[PDB]
């Protein structure tokens, strides 16, 4: 174990010192590359040997043939693909991506979006993944529709959801360029779905938390509107019988509550304060401070009493 | 559900003393070796948790001076290390140092400033260097490099500002590009930009501040994101961030505090990310950093936006208003 370390140590060390001299004299050749390779795949966060190896690439591509040149980026393509094998989360590796698919006359974006969807099976949670799917989903000119399609895939296949709802977040106002009823009560659904298949996961509660928040207002509530919230209250009463250590379920009761009717619920709102403080003691000074807020908006409502 | 949990024989007391000892022999090896790339940062980690403890005068400050003069390039930016290559990160990090060292002159300041200037993009974005990653990391870096030079006036203040909100996620949070989740890295370098630029006011505090409070799991160490484990570092990111916002009262102190003393090496002086593992400068510096914002009487105040001595920040007349 102790040893052999000592001489990866010396490897690398006189590969970086090689690829050091070899860079001072200008010699921006296939050497620095197989240099490099050996460095990049244990160490991808060492960015001057990317910066290196862009400078290889971009003073051959003026050297070489087209067809030569065409051989270099696929074997760049392997090459990046195995270093994100070893290590998925490196700036510099995901960067290199896409500096290379960037300048490319024809890159392939369906075999990408199928790279991203096989790194998001491994990892759903991995952002540097999602920001190339992203970048990936620009170029190409995939519909947020079909990225609304993935999305909804993975909230149902297993949990480790936060990102997917996140991407979500952000393709629904695309979609219709602040919600409007219609998919406000669609995406409600879906969410409510989610924290009742697994009251647990905490990213369908603070997706919803922002539906909650994503429209037309309380004195403008429809008869359905009205209604699905009502629905909701009831069903997240039902969950707190069931699970009474869970603090998200009684937050989201608070919640609903000021959505319907701030001061027709004001002696529930309290009796659930103090209910929740004692499940998420934690959050007592959070909660405290909501609970004020809440107050002053109750006494501003009083006020405006004609 | 993910959490640790902390064994009963785990440190509950500070130990400066082995922390200051740990760090003043660092430089004297495999991860060192191996983390060259990020030298510059590692030297400011170090420096500023020796400031933080009243240390300072143990580290090398001649031998700091020149490495840093020597990692200038002709850009006007600074690399990591000798030979590698100028990064914003590394700009950030060297200015940061100097300022500890009242310094500033021993690098051309005119051309870190046209260095930075030159990395910001049409839409307001800063790019890390010249291959182009765009990341908010870099709009913190550029206006923090830029703030401690008495320069923020060098770039494009609104369209940064512009990008930076744009970068503002459902949950009142950022990401690092526009569209890109929520991570407590990335809030707090947007809001230390949002301080820096005074634009607090576009943060909904009551929103993020909910967000950054719900990452302290029941063992009271913080984690960075939802569903992964602590980690001690976030006792930086997370809290810096909170306070920079108003909101530090939303954590609870004491466990956070117990956390992050559980982190400590007891036999090797030094804070590991989690209790038990191995220690590291990085987490160090955040530890104790951290125990400073949670009103440690043995560790100087420190900087929330700019993670040094608040008495060093004071000196240079650069202290950004926070939301309270
Ligand atoms: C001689 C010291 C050797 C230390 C040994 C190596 C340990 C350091 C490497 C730490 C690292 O890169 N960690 C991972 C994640 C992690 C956390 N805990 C354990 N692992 C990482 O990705 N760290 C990033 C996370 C982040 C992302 C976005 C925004 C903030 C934070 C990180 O800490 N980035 C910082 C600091 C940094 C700067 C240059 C580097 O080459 C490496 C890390 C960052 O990018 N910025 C802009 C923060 C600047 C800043 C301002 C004030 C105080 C501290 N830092
Ligand atoms: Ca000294």
């Amino acid at each position: 174990k102790r040893l052999e370390r000592e001489q990866k140590l010396k490897l690398y060390q006189s590969a970086t010192q090689a690829v050091f001299q070899k860079r001072q004299a200008g010699e921006l050749d296939e050497s620095v590359l197989e240099l490099t390779s050996q460095i990049l795949g244990a160490n991808p966060d060492f960015a001057t040997l990317w910066n290196c190896r862009r400078e290889v690439l971009q003073h051959l591509e003026t050297e070489k043939s087209p067809e030569e040149s065409a051989a270099l980026v696929k074997a760049e393509l392997g090459f990046l693909e195995s270093c994100l094998r070893v290590n998925p989360k490196s700036y510099g590796t995901w960067h290199h991506r896409c500096w290379l698919l960037s300048r490319l006359p024809e890159p392939n974006w369906a075999r990408e979006l199928e790279l991203c969807a096989r790194f998001l099976e491994a990892d759903e949670r991995n952002f540097h993944c999602w920001d190339y799917r992203r970048f990936v989903a620009a170029q190409a000119a995939v519909a947020p529709a079909e990225e609304l399609a993935f999305t909804d895939s993975l909230i149902t296949r297993n949990f480790s959801n936060y990102s997917s709802w996140h991407y979500r977040s952000c393709l629904l106002p695309q979609l219709h360029p602040r919600l409007p009823e219609n998919v406000l009560l669609k995406e409600l659904e879906l969410v409510q779905n989610a924290f009742f298949t697994d009251p647990n996961d905490q990213s369908a509660w603070f997706y919803h938390r922002w539906l909650l928040g994503a429209g037309s207002g309380r004195c403008e509530l429809s008869v359905e509107k009205s209604t699905v919230l009502q629905s909701e209250l009831e069903s997240c009463k039902e969950l707190q019988e069931l699970e009474p250590e869970n603090k998200w379920c009684l937050l989201t009761i608070i919640l609903l509550m000021r959505a319907l009717d701030p001061l027709l619920y004001e002696k529930e709102t309290l009796q659930y304060f103090s209910t929740l403080k004692a499940v998420d003691p934690m959050r007592a000074a959070y909660l405290d401070d909501l609970r004020s807020k809440f107050l002053l908006e109750n006494s501003v409502l009083k006020m405006e009493y004609a | 559900q993910k959490d640790v949990t902390i064994k009963s024989d785990a440190p509950d007391t500070l130990l400066l003393e082995k922390h200051a000892d740990y760090i003043a022999s660092y430089g004297s090896d495999y991860e060192y070796c191996m983390s060259e790339y990020l030298r510059m940062s590692g030297v400011y980690w170090g420096l500023t948790v020796m400031d933080l403890m009243g240390q300072l005068h143990r580290m090398n400050k001649e031998e700091i001076l020149v490495f840093i003069k020597s990692c200038q390039h002709e850009c006007g930016g600074v690399s990591a290390s000798i030979g590698h290559d100028p990064h914003l990160l590394y700009t950030l990090s060297a200015v940061q140092i100097l300022t500890l060292y009242d310094s500033i002159h021993v690098i051309n300041v005119d051309k870190v400033v046209a260095y930075v200037q030159s990395l910001q993009k049409e839409d307001g974005s800063f790019a890390g260097d010249i291959w182009g990653e765009i990341d908010t990391r870099f709009s913190f870096c550029a206006v923090a490099t830029l703030a401690l030079l008495g320069k923020l006036d060098a770039i494009n203040v609104e369209k940064a500002i512009e990008f930076v909100l744009s970068c503002m996620n459902f949950d009142g949070g950022f990401g690092c590009r526009p569209g890109s989740e929520s991570h407590a890295g990335q809030i707090y370098c947007c809001t230390g930009f949002l301080a820096i630029t005074s634009q607090l006011h576009q943060v909904n505090s009551d929103l993020l501040g909910w967000w950054l409070c719900e990452r302290q799991l029941p063992s009271g160490g913080l984690n960075g994101r939802p569903e992964k484990l602590p980690d001690v570092c976030y006792s930086w990111w997370v809290l810096a961030s909170l306070k920079i916002i108003g909101r530090l009262h939303w954590i609870d102190r004491e466990k956070l505090r117990s956390f992050i003393l559980a982190c400590q090496d007891e036999e090797t002086g030094g804070f590991a990310d989690r209790p038990g593992d191995m220690v590291d400068p990085f987490h160090t510096l955040f530890g104790i950093a951290g125990l400073s914002l949670l009103g440690e009487e043995q560790i100087k105040p420190v900087s929330p936006v700019f993670c040094m001595p608040e008495e060093v920040l004071q000196r240079v007349n650069v202290q950004p208003e926070l939301v309270s």
